[PDB]
């Protein structure tokens, strides 16, 4: 199950 | 520690750190304008959320890893002690930007798109801490990360269309809190699907670039309702 | 900083790190483990040399970020402050290495086999600070780096087969330091063409698992001498 | 031009 990756802005 | 760091040099100096990659460094940049008092823009927000979820994002595969050797190794001392101290450094990141949320980012956001990004990251870290939490405050760890969420649902709803990129993704992360924390499959299956669907049928309204933003967020909940159903 | 931990304990913990990627905790594992004074073995060396060389491949190309955004922007102070303040960090992880080598690890080699990888480190290490340095002591730190890769190759080539990985790797690293560091080309090409001859010639007195080591650091040779001419 | 990678145990 995926989160937002959320590691690039 | 960024004390004595001019606030807009410190935006600058993160921009870079994420360029090289430095997250450590891109988070403590971040820490330092946020200390500075003054509310954050937009593109401000969305800096200090990349750096600490990438940091934390290491800390966070580094603690698996750990504790999958440990769990294998019980079926000396030195798994437990080094996923320990793992642990207590993950614990350390997130209290910090909890603490940040806290003093006082939430307090100070007004606005619909500050107040829910930040409640957002705010159930992320409670759940990040859920993630390594045992037993006995396990149940209140949870139990913050649920409120946290539930508030920015509530905001979200009423003052955000359904395509909205932090609504789409306050949703998809408050699934994956239902479905592997607080063991709730099937409201973290209801949740993507309404979502989901509420985003397509909003869709027409939206430009060409936005489409794109909106629709990527809607393929990762299609992606989790696959492996989900 | 490791003092009151067991040697073999600072040994399983470096494995560990690395299996967790946090090679950070690794480089500060394997140098309690040198301070403990004794001797390192084949695969501990091996730890130390993983570890370091994982920490500083992410500053130096951190660095080269940095570097790059500066000399467009030299065709405010911030980028230059923050090149230097990664360019300090990487200084000081390649003194931290050095002084290991110098503080005893060299000394106490006596086998070709540990006092070629040591002196091998020592040319990369100085190798790293030379591309940071600018002429007042940059002649000294590449001389400094050329006469621990010149000491590493004539016992290599006295006490090693022309096949031993740890032979290839420092020949190949030496043919790096010639060509992107000393600017000599044409030195690079020729050691690299001749190590790789001289390693071919030498193959069929290999095991199956001997020539696979051999034959792959021979690839990277090619692909440079591919790349050089 | 590559040196040894040196990044894997
Ligand atoms: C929780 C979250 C993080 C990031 C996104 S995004 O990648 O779609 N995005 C960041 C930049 C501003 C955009 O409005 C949203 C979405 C949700
Ligand atoms: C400088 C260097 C580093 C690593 C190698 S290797 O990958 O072939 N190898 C490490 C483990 C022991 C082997 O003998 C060599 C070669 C050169
Ligand atoms: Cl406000
Ligand atoms: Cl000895
Ligand atoms: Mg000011
Ligand atoms: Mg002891």
């Amino acid at each position: 199950a995926g989160s937002i990756p959320g590691r690039r802005s | 520690a960024m004390g004595s760091m001019e606030r807009a040099s410190l935006i600058q100096k993160a921009k870079l750190a994420e360029q090289a990659e430095r997250y450590e460094d891109m988070a403590a940049f971040m820490k330092g304008a946020v200390e500075k008092g003054e509310e954050l823009s937009c593109e401000e927000r969305n800096l200090l959320s990349v750096a600490y979820k990438n940091v934390v994002g290491g800390q966070r595969a580094a603690w698996r890893v750990l504790s999958s050797i440990e769990q294998k190794s019980n079926e000396g001392p030195e798994v437990r002690e080094y996923r320990e101290k793992v642990e207590t450094e993950l614990q350390g990141v997130c209290d910090t930007v909890l603490g940040l949320l806290d003093s006082h980012l939430i307090k100070e956001a007004g606005d619909a798109e500050s107040r829910v990004f930040y409640l957002k990251m705010k159930g992320d870290y409670y759940r990040y801490l859920a993630e390594v939490a045992t037993g006995d405050d396990k149940k209140r760890i949870i139990d913050s990360a649920r409120s946290a969420y539930q508030e920015a649902m509530d905001i979200s709803k009423k003052e955000m269309p359904p395509t909205n990129p932090i609504r789409l993704g306050l949703a998809l992360n408050f699934s994956v809190f239902h479905y592997e924390i607080a063991n709730s499959p099937e409201e973290a299956i209801s949740l993507a699907k309404t979502t989901f669907d509420e985003a397509m049928a909003d869709l027409h309204t939206l430009s060409e670039d936005s489409y794109k933003d909106s629709t990527l967020i809607m393929q990762l909940l299609r992606d989790n309702l696959t492996l989900w159903t």
